[PDB]
């Protein structure tokens, strides 16, 4: 069996300019638990990524958080890039704040 | 209440050399407290939560035995499986095993069960009465027979009935100024236009805990669930969670709709309009 | 606390 990743990409506190906090990217329901997961910062890879210990839900399928910390500003665009056997192509999902 | 500890562990086997990795993680209600890793170097259960940490040398000594031992159990059955199922040395493959215990209000136990996945499917799982076992296929049935003989479901049934609520019990006291602390959802609405003739609402619920929410749309005091999208319910991060759902609406008709909210946290179910 | 396993498949 082989299931897709859903990606969910958000701060950890609500969004504010010059306020130091995290970017979540949390991907969930996919198998097999191998996934390669990146935030990124105007398309460039953060150095600084950690996650979450593997788990997963009554139904088998992983989930996993991925944060860094960050601090918005007004013209940096973020965006979690996702890959997972799943996925011909990376996936990527912007961070949109005003969702 | 309601209150559960739960374990989770997963097992992904190493062609080529070694033993599988093994994540083993405990939880109780939607607080992880405990982990071992076996990637890291202490090789040792390790605390993710500050009320676990009151736990002595003992304990942390007896925790990381049973989870080493667990570990053997886990590589051996990914060897056994693969036998099972005629499976080659090339593959990597995944053993899931979760077990735990529901208590009530009253912190009595409600519910207990364990259950096994080979590759994210349905292996064998303990019955709800936690006496006998379902087998999803021939290779579990040879199982059953093993387990049947060796009267596994009776040692696990002891404990789930017993130590897995006795100890939730200890836990849920040790760790009272979160663990019994609700944390009701901060809500607020946001609107969008997509067009001149359609709106978007969406209601957000942020920083609750625990995880259980109900988030429903009502147009006209009656439920609408058609054009709604629901997202999944999300860690923030900091042991809190949050939830959105939105409503796509006819410009100017907005005050129709109402966002109603239930949680633990709140004595009265909340509502919102924009 | 952990149960015990240590039943393989």
């Amino acid at each position: 069996i082989q299931r897709t990743p859903k990606i969910q990409v958000y701060s950890r506190h609500p969004a504010e300019n010059g306020k130091s906090n995290f970017l979540n990217c949390y991907v969930s329901g996919f198998h097999p638990s191998d996934i390669e997961v990146d935030l990124l910062k105007n398309g460039e890879r953060i150095e600084k990524v950690e996650h979450s210990d593997l788990s997963f839900s009554k139904d088998w399928s992983f989930y996993l958080l991925y944060y860094t910390e960050f601090t918005p500003t007004e013209k940096d665009e973020y965006a979690c890039r996702v890959n997972h056997v799943t996925l011909s192509q990376p996936k990527i999902v912007k961070w949109d704040r005003d969702m | 209440g309601s209150h559960s500890m739960r374990y989770f562990f997963t097992s992904v086997s190493r062609p080529g050399r070694g033993e599988p990795r093994f994540i083993a993680v405990g939880y109780v209600d939607d607080t992880q407290f405990v982990r071992f890793d076996s990637d890291a170097a202490s090789q040792r259960m390790e605390p993710r939560a500050p009320w676990i940490e009151q736990e002595g040398p003992e304990y942390w000594d007896g925790e990381t035995r049973k989870v080493k031992a667990h570990s053997q159990t886990h590589r051996v059955d990914l060897g056994t499986l693969r036998g099972y199922y005629n499976q080659s040395e090339a593959g990597s493959h995944t053993v899931q095993r979760m077990y735990g215990c529901d208590v009530g209000s009253d912190w009595r136990f409600l519910r207990g069960y364990h259950q096994y996945a080979y590759d994210g499917k349905d292996y064998i799982a303990l019955k709800e009465d936690l006496r006998s076992w379902t087998a999803a296929d021939m290779a579990a049935q040879t199982t059953k027979h093993k387990w049947e003989a060796a009267h596994v479901a009776e040692q696990l049934r002891a404990y789930l009935e017993g130590t897995c609520v006795e100890w939730l019990r200890r836990y849920l006291e040790n760790g009272k100024e979160t663990l019994q602390r609700t944390d009701a959802p901060k809500t607020h609405m946001t609107h969008h236009a997509v067009s001149d003739h359609e709106a978007t609402l969406r209601c957000w619920a942020l920083s609750f805990y625990p995880a259980e929410i109900t988030l429903t749309w009502q147009r006209d005091g009656e439920d609408q669930t058609q054009d709604t999208e629901l997202v999944e319910t999300r860690p923030a991060g900091d042991g809190t969670f949050q939830k959105w759902v939105a409503v796509v609406v006819p410009s100017g008709q907005e005050q129709r709709y109402t966002c109603h909210v239930q949680h633990e946290g709140l004595p009265k179910p909340l509502t919102l309009r924009w | 606390n952990l149960v015990p396993m240590g039943a393989t498949v």
